[PDB]
């Protein structure tokens, strides 16, 4: 029941870098993992990667492996993707997704690929 | 070859005694891997026995001993290493026991015997 | 100091871990060991000092790194955090007991009294290769599936009134307690599955108490035995840990150490009839690592039926400060880490070689 | 690697009438899907978790099943509301990897 | 001994030091011999004592040979001589509040 929020929209020149985020909130942030998804113009919903709240530690898809850093802020309640070296091929629009873990805190952490609270996206775009 | 392991407990005198005893009556004549694992290890403690008892044989040369078991010594007791007499030790305490007594003066001693030994081989040959 | 070689009766066909480190880390046990007697020899076995100790430690955390590999494993470095990812296959998880043995040329002591509680002179002391096999179960609090005294209940602390280290007492008499899951409920939260418990004879738990205060008060003759649940600390600790199969379970044992005896009495239990003292368990995926600093998670639960039967044998007690207490002490559970598991079982065995030449004065002259 | 093929992705059908969707995986996948609706300017809400299970909120209506490689969606009694891209995803291996789908739209 | 004062409700990292940086269990207790805070293997565990919702230690520091204990929100009530039991030794620090 995260009310997930999503930040602004950018636009950066080519080989910059952009960070993002979105602001979990009305439940405990250790309790929900994250992903993020961009969803580039004729494109299905690409995944980017995954953040574990409880053990700072994150996934992602080979492609971005040396391109992206996703981490939190965990007095914030707040998800970060940090993407670098841009691409016209990164226009998309981007955003997080929260996945429940119930009793996280007390290591009953499930880590499920479900992925039901979603920010509303960010168009990110180069220049 | 360590016979003597069931001796502990006794002794000193004792085990002297039961040994002289012993000898007269023997001179006189009076599921695979389970099996080969072990056999191997078997083999490998008695082979090594034979091999550190060869071993002591002639290592105990460097005191005039070698190729015995009981040596006798030109080095007389000094006394400060202990001061108890010959029955007390020989008939009260066991070999471990008297080991724990003395063991801080066991260099010294061993040290004795060489130089003892030395000077004897010197003086046959002088003599020759 | 030497190193000794394991054995163990390794069955190596089905895929359990044990059998396969079995396979490749130990030889068969010895089909017929023969065994020493020795005459009028005292002989000072000091438990807490028993290197052996160290050697079952360390071949336990390889049977446990090729085997029970966490989804994430955290090892922290000085400040940094390395972070470490595997495969998480489930595997079968049943304990085989191993035999240690000593190397050519070395031999193995035993402490054979039945009453000698450690840390000094054994009378009674027969020599072997092997020790018996002793199983490598890891778990805090109660320890489970040990060997039990011929006798009396043994309290074993290193110092009785030190209050910085346990009392490690093992039982004559084994308890079993059996945990179960509620095999076929599926529940979630949203925002169970996860559950245990743990079926504990009333009647077991009740004489056994009422033993171990008669000990714990020839200790302290003029003061009345309270029991007590932990005051904190990491949950491994606070409540009962232990594993089977894939699956750590965490129980909650408060129920077993509300007591307090002095008349050896307590009607701790109302004579509640039910028979069982029953404890909530709990199984966890994110668990502090019992081999030094760090943490692990572990893939989710099994989908069936998951069921441990064990054998009380032991319990990792501890006592309060006492400084400030008048006419009671206080002893809790909570406490134990992987050594002390192994001193309870060690205790009886120590490494020694012989030294052949030895010297003495006599009546006889070397001629010259 | 694991790698997600759906339908043609221009499935005529009237409203009132099922609708069969699939979702077919280039390797073993186990009840590791999760199927969405997503509507233009909209969050891709999932519906249904595990490959068959309502992911709450979610009509009777949207329903499905599957294992192995081969994977369906269908629609019962279809709604104007539901002429949506769905997606179909997995999640199945560790460490983590996601077959994120295609997109798949219902026409009329 | 070493002595350390802090104010109403701030933190205090008191220090107990071992030459060999194996982990080796080590306790902290008050002056009337209360565990406080001690290791147990890889785990932390805590004593009876008025500290323990207060109480914590650094356990990355564990196989440097470093074992604090880290006092939060003090109270007046806290001054005391504090005991470090670091294998065979021990060393005092005195906190006051
Ligand atoms: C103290 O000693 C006792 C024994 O002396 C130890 O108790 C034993 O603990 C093991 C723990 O698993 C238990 O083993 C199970 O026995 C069952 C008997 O039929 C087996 O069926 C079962 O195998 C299944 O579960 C395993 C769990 O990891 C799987 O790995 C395995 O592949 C099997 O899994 C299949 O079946 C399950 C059914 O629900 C299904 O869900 C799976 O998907 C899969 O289909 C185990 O072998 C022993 O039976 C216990 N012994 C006794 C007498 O009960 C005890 O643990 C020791 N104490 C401590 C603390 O270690
Ligand atoms: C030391 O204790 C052992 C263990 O009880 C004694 O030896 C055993 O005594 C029982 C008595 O019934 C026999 O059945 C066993 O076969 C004996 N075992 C062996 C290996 O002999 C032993 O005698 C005691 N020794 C001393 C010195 O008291
Ligand atoms: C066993 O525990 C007792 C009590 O805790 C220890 O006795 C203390 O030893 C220190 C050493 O200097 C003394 O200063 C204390 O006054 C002693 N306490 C009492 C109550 O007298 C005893 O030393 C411990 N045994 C060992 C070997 O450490
Ligand atoms: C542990 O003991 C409890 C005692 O209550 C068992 O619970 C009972 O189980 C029977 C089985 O049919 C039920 O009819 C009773 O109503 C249960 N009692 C209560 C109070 O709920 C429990 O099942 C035992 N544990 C195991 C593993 O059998
Ligand atoms: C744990 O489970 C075992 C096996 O089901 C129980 O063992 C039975 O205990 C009764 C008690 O008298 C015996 O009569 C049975 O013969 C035992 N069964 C077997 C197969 O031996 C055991 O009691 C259970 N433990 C607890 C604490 O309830
Ligand atoms: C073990 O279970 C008991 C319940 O049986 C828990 O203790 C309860 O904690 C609540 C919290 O306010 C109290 O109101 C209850 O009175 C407590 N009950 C008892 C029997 O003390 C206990 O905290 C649990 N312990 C662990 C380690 O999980
Ligand atoms: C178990 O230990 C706790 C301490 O952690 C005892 O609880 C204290 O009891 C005194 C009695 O007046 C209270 O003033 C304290 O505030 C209590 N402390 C806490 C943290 O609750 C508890 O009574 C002990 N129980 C038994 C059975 O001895
Ligand atoms: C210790 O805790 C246990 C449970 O947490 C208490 O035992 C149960 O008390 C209820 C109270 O109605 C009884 O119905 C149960 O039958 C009791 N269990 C058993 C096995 O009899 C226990 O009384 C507490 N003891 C103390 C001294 O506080
Ligand atoms: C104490 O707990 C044990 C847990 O096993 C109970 O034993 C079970 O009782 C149910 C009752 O129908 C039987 O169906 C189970 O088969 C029993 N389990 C075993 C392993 O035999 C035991 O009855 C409980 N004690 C009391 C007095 O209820
Ligand atoms: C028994 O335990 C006590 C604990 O202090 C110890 O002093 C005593 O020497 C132990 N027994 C033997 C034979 O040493
Ligand atoms: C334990 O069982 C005995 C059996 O007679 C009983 O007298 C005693 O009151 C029971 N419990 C306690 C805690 O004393
Ligand atoms: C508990 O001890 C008894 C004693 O014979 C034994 O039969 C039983 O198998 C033991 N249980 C476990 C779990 O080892």
């Amino acid at each position: 029941q995260v009310q997930l929020l999503e930040s602004g929209a950018e636009v950066k020149k080519p080989g910059s870098s952009v960070k993002v985020s979105c602001k979990a909130s009305g439940d405990t942030f250790i309790r929900y993992s994250f992903t993020w998804v961009r969803q580039a113009p004729g494109q299905g919903l690409e995944w980017m990667g995954r953040i574990i709240t409880i053990l700072d530690v994150a996934h992602y898809a080979p492609h971005l492996q040396g391109r992206v850093t996703i981490t939190a802020d965990k007095s914030t309640s707040t998800v970060y993707l940090e993407l670098r070296n841009l691409r016209s091929d990164d226009t998309a629009v981007y955003f997080c997704a929260g996945v429940y873990e119930g009793e996280a805190d007390e290591g009953e952490y499930d880590n499920n690929g479900f992925l039901k609270h979603w920010g509303q996206g960010t168009l990110v775009t180069v220049t | 070859i360590l016979g003597f392991l069931g001796a502990a407990g006794s002794t000193m005198g004792a085990a002297s005694m039961a040994l002289t005893v012993q000898a007269r009556l023997l001179l006189s004549g009076i599921h695979m891997l389970q099996l080969t694992v072990w056999g191997i290890k078997q083999l490998q403690a008695r082979v090594l026995a034979v091999e550190r008892y060869l071993r002591d044989q002639q290592l105990l040369g460097i005191w005039g001993c070698s190729g015995k078991i009981i040596c006798c010594t030109n080095v007389p007791w000094n006394d400060s290493w202990s001061n108890k007499t010959i029955n007390e030790i020989w008939d009260n305490m066991t070999w471990m026991q008297w080991e724990k007594e003395i063991d801080n003066y066991t260099q010294h001693i061993y040290t004795l015997l060489e130089v003892s030994q030395i000077q004897q081989e010197k003086n046959e040959q002088e003599l020759l | 100091t030497t190193t000794l070689f394991c054995a163990s009766d390794a069955k190596a066909y089905d895929t359990e871990v044990h059998n396969v480190w079995a396979t490749h880390a130990c030889v068969p046990t010895d089909p017929n060991p023969q065994e020493i007697v020795l005459g009028n020899v005292t002989e000072n076995f000091n438990m807490w000092k028993n290197n052996m100790v160290e050697q079952m430690h360390e071949d336990i955390i390889s049977l446990w790194d090729q085997s029970l590999k966490p989804c994430v494993k955290l090892t922290p470095l000085c400040c940094n955090t390395s972070v470490i990812t595997q495969a998480c296959p489930k595997v079968s998880f049943e304990p085989i007991p191993i035999h240690y043995c000593a190397p050519a040329g070395f031999a193995i002591l035993k402490c054979n009294s039945k009453t000698f509680n450690g840390s000094g002179p054994c009378t009674n002391v027969s020599t072997v290769q092997c020790t018996h096999g002793i199983r490598p179960v890891v778990s805090t609090q109660l320890l489970l599936n040990g060997s039990l005294a011929e006798e009396e209940i043994v309290i074993r602390s290193e110092n009785i009134t030190d209050n910085a280290k346990t009392i490690i007492v093992q039982l004559n008499e084994a308890v079993e307690i059996n945990c179960t899951r509620p095999n076929n409920n599926t529940r979630k939260s949203i925002h169970n599955i996860r559950q245990a418990h743990c079926n504990i004879s009333k009647a077991r738990w009740n004489e056994t108490l009422g033993q171990i205060v008669a000990k714990l008060e020839e200790q302290f003759p003029n003061k009345t035995i309270i029991f007590n649940h932990s005051s904190g600390g990491d949950p491994e600790i606070v409540t009962h840990s232990f594993n089977c199969g894939g699956e750590f379970f965490y129980c909650n044992t408060t129920p077993l150490f509300n007591s307090t005896w002095n008349n050896t009495r307590t009607d701790d239990y109302p004579t509640g009839g039910e028979q069982n003292i029953t404890l909530q368990c709990r199984i966890k995926q994110i668990i502090n690592m019992w081999q030094g600093v760090g943490k692990a998670m572990y893939a989710p639960p099994i989908r069936g039926q998951i069921r441990c039967s064990s054998n009380i044998t032991g319990l990792l007690l501890t006592r309060d400060g006492g400084r400030d207490q008048n006419g009671t002490e206080t002893f809790r559970p909570g406490g134990g880490n992987m050594r002390d598991n192994w001193r309870s079982e060690l205790y009886k065995y120590k490494v020694v070689k012989i030294e052949p030449l030895g010297i003495a004065p006599t009546a006889c002259k070397r001629r010259v | 690697e694991l790698e997600l093929t759906q339908s043609p992705a221009t499935l005529s059908v009237s409203p009132g009438e099922r609708a069969t969707l699939s979702c077919r995986a280039s390797e073993s996948v186990s009840s590791d899907l999760a199927w969405y609706q997503q509507k233009p300017g909209q969050a891709p809400r999932l519906l249904i978790y595990g490959a068959s299970t309502r992911a709450t909120g979610v009509p009777a209506r949207f329903s499905g099943s599957g294992s192995g490689a081969e994977f369906t969606l269908t629609i019962s009694s279809l709604q104007s509301e539901d002429f949506a891209v769905y997606y179909c995803q997995q999640y199945n291996n560790w460490p983590p990897r996601y077959t994120f789908g295609q997109g798949t739209r219902l026409e009329i | 001994k070493k002595v350390v004062l802090g104010k109403k409700g701030d933190t205090v990292e008191l220090t107990c030091t071992a030459s060999q940086k194996k982990s080796i269990q080590f306790h902290w207790k008050n002056s009337n011999q209360i565990k406080i805070l001690g290791n147990q293997g890889s785990f932390l565990t805590k004593g009876p004592s008025k500290l323990n919702d207060r109480a914590d230690s650094r356990r990355s520091l564990w196989d440097q040979g470093n074992f604090p204990l880290i006092i939060k929100n003090l109270k007046i009530e806290d001054s005391d001589t504090y005991i470090c039991e670091v294998e065979d030794q021990k060393e005092e620090v005195q906190l006051l509040v």
